[PDB]
């Protein structure tokens, strides 16, 4: 019984340092997808905006060429 | 690491190529682009605003951009003209009436591919681009209109990097051409929204310095851009000396502004034309601003120090945190530690030691409330409307520029009344 | 066989592990060209300074060291410095982009472009370990890559070694030479990111190591070059228990045992003396009672804090130089009759000594007297607390208007991330607190 319970001490400081490592790297990867997809969208918002800036740019010279 | 410079317009390019010439003068570059100075400091970081070519050659990263061709040749023919690279010179012959719309949506955005050209030339070839520094005046047609909408366009080709901008605002005491405060209202409109910094060089300040201080009675343009000059070599010297402090575009920004829209700086100098506390003094004093704010009408947000010259680092400290204890109602108390101090050995040209102030102060609400109130005197008579809308502009952009600048008056607003309890 | 390797982030890492490196050599007797003539033992070897050291055939003894910065012009100056030939290239990591003094830019922007590289150099290190037990992390609280990169490494090392001891040097940030507003913003974030990945961090406040040489050295305005000095002597008093043998030569490890009793727990205050003059020490020959009674002034601690407002649960004292057990005996008793040493009541109050018999070296040309001994104390105090209080009012200061987060948020980070590492700062605040009350 004794030497059950070593094999059961040990196996279980194995588990614990795996579910670590894992949980650590579970945890990395959640963070850098979510801020990549963050950055992303940030960037992709101010690129919207210029390009609606563009398109209102397009209008305005539409405007003046039917004021001729 | 790599800076790309651009100037429009005639004050634009007039500013700009006294920047080129003082800064020149500073590294140790001759106007043919050799080296003869006597220090390495000089060359150490001289790849932030120069090429290196054939013949060890320095070359400014610079692109040159007007409406009409006089200034331009004017800089062609001017000391350093010589120094510039010969294909970053994009001009056409229109001209833009200081008329903002002509610059932003019709004769401006027939030029701006040439210039993007340029641009996409230079940048392609650094090491590591910081961003972007650009020179004009809001006043005028083609550095605001055109100014601003190159600002976009790069943005929109670099949207990660640092936008700059050195943006001389109108006054009466310089300019008499009546359609300025709706060409400031619209360049500002633009700039809130797509720079990172913003020199806010006000005409006003640089007249009244000129007049009361330097006892100029008549001060030209010449005199003027003198204090301009002088500002911007200091505004510079931590990205262009070796240093620790606000050393590129970024942490600059980093360090100076808390909220996005609130980039607008107010600059000052000292001395204009000895000891640690007189410059320190000086340098806070409203006499001193190169925007006409008096600074004890608001709160500081931000402050850089550029301290240049032989002199006690020791003194510069004590008397740093002598004027911030003294003064301290006017730092917002939640912005811990808001002043940071740099010292360059290096001083400017004919002085011994020097120092230029970097603000970002909620007083430049005054700056603002001044343009808003000459723009709507203006528009409520919707005087001069004309040769805006005659180019395809609605009324209701003029409606929105006056709404965003009058909601950017009202955040500075709100932060100098924030309260830590 | 127990080998460690230093890891130095950013401008602060990398320069305090210039100043440790050389101190390093001129402790040893390695020349600047790694060349070491009293080791007679060619390209190997099982000696102490081994675990610090490796060795080519060629004679060569080669730091266990990286050197990580996301801009190079402080790793060139390393890579064109006296001490050039002692690193191989592959260890000096440099990108062209530096973080901006941004956590989000170093551990996320520009961090996840070089971390694979780091990680694969520092395999390569380890690669060499017969035996590695763990390694020495240096950068600064303050810096976008000194917190973020280090937060991103700190993780990615967990994930390639396990449970293996990881120790940390902060450089705690002060107003007196700090470069970015948002260093408490970076500071908190790095801290929350690290605290469970960190076995053991030694917190150095700039601020004291500025004060301590403006007081004891009468340098007017201390440069880095000063503070990093100061900070290279308080490094080696701690690692020379790894460096060099001896009999009554206490391993660090076994230091650690005392001084972690909860993982979080995991603060030391240090304490360091004597730090004189040359013209001071001059004729004035300092005893181990009187540098020992120096551990116990807060005005040499490493960190700000008043140890004598709060509680020990361990103390450590680390002897250098000509110092015998006797000496050492007596002066603590000296000592407890006569401070304010008030432990908590589920610890032990005695001393943990360890003695190292090779004498204290200095830099040529610096400001710290040659002595012929010294000590760094070690200890737990719950007063180490204050420094982390300090911090967290800075934060909430600015945070409570989200002053400078739109900067974070434009990199890709969440305000739940910023209010997440305030709580856990907060829950570490209130640990100290209850281990310092009494039991019931
Ligand atoms: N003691 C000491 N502190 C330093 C040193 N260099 C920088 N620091 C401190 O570190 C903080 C700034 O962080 P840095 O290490 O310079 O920034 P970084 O790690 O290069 O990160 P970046 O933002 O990408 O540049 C400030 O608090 C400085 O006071 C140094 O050599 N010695
Ligand atoms: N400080 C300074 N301001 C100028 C200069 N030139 C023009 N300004 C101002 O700029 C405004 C007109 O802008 P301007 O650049 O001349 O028009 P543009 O060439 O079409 O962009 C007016 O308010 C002028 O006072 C100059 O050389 N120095
Ligand atoms: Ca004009
Ligand atoms: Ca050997
Ligand atoms: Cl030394
Ligand atoms: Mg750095």
């Amino acid at each position: 019984e004794k030497r059950e319970h070593e094999r059961e001490v040990i196996q279980k400081a194995i588990e614990e340092n795996n579910n670590f490592i894992k949980m650590a790297k579970e945890k990395l990867a959640q963070k850098m997808e979510s801020n990549k997809e963050n950055r992303e969208a940030h960037l992709a918002a101010m690129l919207e905006r210029l390009q609606e800036k563009d398109k209102h740019a397009e209008e305005v010279r539409k405007n003046k060429e039917l004021k001729e | 690491r790599e800076i790309v410079h651009i100037q429009a317009g005639q004050c634009g390019n007039q500013i700009g190529a006294k920047f080129w010439e003082v800064i020149s003068d500073e590294h140790g570059i001759d106007p043919t682009g050799s080296y003869h100075g006597d220090s390495d400091l000089q060359l150490e970081r001289i790849n932030v605003y120069y090429n290196e070519a054939t013949g060890n050659k320095y070359v400014p990263r610079a692109i040159l951009v007007d409406l009409e061709p006089g200034t331009m040749d004017s800089v062609r023919s001017g000391p350093f003209g010589q120094i510039f690279r010969p294909d970053n010179f994009v001009f056409g012959q229109s001209g833009a009436g200081n008329n903002w719309a002509k610059g932003h949506y019709t004769e401006g955005a027939e030029l701006v591919d040439s210039v993007l050209d340029v641009v996409r030339k230079e940048s392609e070839s650094c090491d590591c681009l910081q961003g972007f520094q650009l020179t004009h005046s809001l006043g005028g047609g083609t550095g605001s209109g055109m100014g601003t909408l190159l600002i976009s366009k790069i943005r929109e080709e670099y949207p990660d990097r640092i936008m700059n901008t050195f943006s001389v605002m109108p006054s009466p005491k310089v300019s008499d051409t009546v359609v300025e405060p709706y060409n400031a209202t619209l360049s500002v409109h633009q700039l809130v929204e797509n720079t990172d910094e913003t020199y806010c060089i006000d005409n006003e300040a640089l007249y009244d310095i000129c007049f009361r201080t330097l006892k100029l009675t008549t001060p030209t343009y010449g005199d003027l851009n003198h204090l301009v000059s002088a500002t911007m070599s200091g505004v510079t010297t931590c990205l262009r000396f070796p240093g620790q402090l606000n050393a590129d575009l970024r942490k600059l920004a980093v360090n100076m502004v808390p909220f996005p829209r609130l980039h607008f700086f107010m600059p000052g100098f000292a001395p204009l034309t000895l000891t640690v506390p007189e410059l320190t003094q000086q340098m806070f004093d409203s006499k001193n601003m190169m925007a006409a704010c008096d600074p004890r009408h608001g709160r500081y947000l931000t402050v850089a120090a550029i301290f240049r010259g032989r002199m006690s680092m020791k003194e510069v400290d004590e008397q740093m945190l002598n004027v911030q204890n003294k003064n301290s109602s006017y730092f917002v108390e939640w912005i811990p530690n808001n002043v940071k101090t740099a010292v360059c050995d290096i001083p400017p040209r004919g002085l011994k030691m020097s120092a230029t102030f970097i603000g970002n102060s909620t007083a430049i609400q005054e700056l603002f409330k001044r343009i808003s109130e000459q723009f709507t005197a203006m528009f409520r008579r919707k005087a001069f409307l004309h040769w805006y809308t005659g180019e395809g502009m609605d009324e209701m952009e003029f409606t929105e520029a006056e709404s965003n600048m009058n909601d950017l008056v009202s955040e500075y607003q709100q932060y100098q009344d924030a309260t830590a309890d | 066989m127990r080998e460690c390797i230093s890891i130095h982030v950013g401008q602060a890492g990398v320069q305090i592990g210039n100043a440790c490196w050389e101190l390093y050599c001129l402790e040893h007797g390695i020349q600047p060209d790694g060349q070491m003539p009293s080791d007679k033992t060619i390209g190997g070897g099982d000696d102490s300074f081994n675990t610090f050291f490796s060795e080519t055939g060629a004679g060569k003894h080669v730091p266990r060291a990286v050197f990580v910065d996301l801009e190079p012009t402080v790793i060139d100056e390393v890579r064109t410095g006296t001490y050039r030939q002692l690193f191989h290239p592959e260890q000096l990591i440099t990108g062209k982009e530096d973080a901006a003094n941004n956590y989000a830019r170093g551990h996320y922007t520009i961090g996840k472009e070089i971390i694979d590289l780091v990680l694969d150099r520092i395999r390569k290190l380890a690669d060499q370990c017969t035996g590695l037990q763990g390694f020495l992390v240096f950068h600064s609280f303050g810096g976008g890559t000194g917190s973020g990169f280090t937060s991103l490494l700190m993780e990615r090392l967990s994930v390639d070694y396990g449970k293996k001891s990881k120790l940390e040097f902060s450089i705690y940030p002060a107003p007196q030479v700090s470069t970015a507003v948002v260093e408490p913003y970076n500071s908190i974030l790095t801290t929350h990111t690290t605290l469970e990945h960190s076995d053991c961090a030694f917190m150095v406040d700039n601020e004291a190591i500025y004060d301590i040489c403006r007081r004891n050295l009468d340098i007017e305005r201390p440069t880095y070059t000063n503070l990093n000095r100061l900070i290279s002597q308080i490094v080696s008093s701690i690692t020379a228990s790894l460096r060099f043998d001896g009999a009554l030569n206490v391993d660090l490890t076994e230091f650690q045992t005392n001084l972690v009793p909860y993982p979080r727990i995991h603060f030391p205050l240090a304490t360091y003396a004597p730090v004189i003059s040359a013209e001071k020490a001059y004729h004035e020959q300092l005893s181990v009672a009187e540098i020992t009674n120096a551990c116990f002034e807060p005005a040499n601690q490493m960190v700000k804090c008043d140890p004598r407002h709060g509680k020990y649960m361990a103390c450590c004292l680390l002897y250098r130089g000509d110092v015998v057990p006797k000496d050492v005996n007596a002066a603590i008793a000296t000592i407890k009759t006569k401070r304010s040493i008030q432990f908590v009541d589920w610890c032990p109050t005695g001393f943990k000594v360890g003695i190292n018999y090779q004498p204290p070296t200095v830099v040529p040309g610096g400001d710290l007297a040659k002595v012929q001994r010294a000590v760094c104390m070690l200890s737990n105090t719950t007063a180490i607390a204050e420094a982390w209080a300090r911090l967290d009012h800075k934060f909430d200061l600015m945070y409570a208007k989200r002053a400078f987060v739109h900067w974070y948020v434009g990199e890709g980070m969440e305000e739940g991330e910023f209010s997440e590492a305030r709580e856990d700062m907060a829950a570490l605040e209130k640990d100290y607190e209850e281990v310092g009350v009494d039991s019931v």
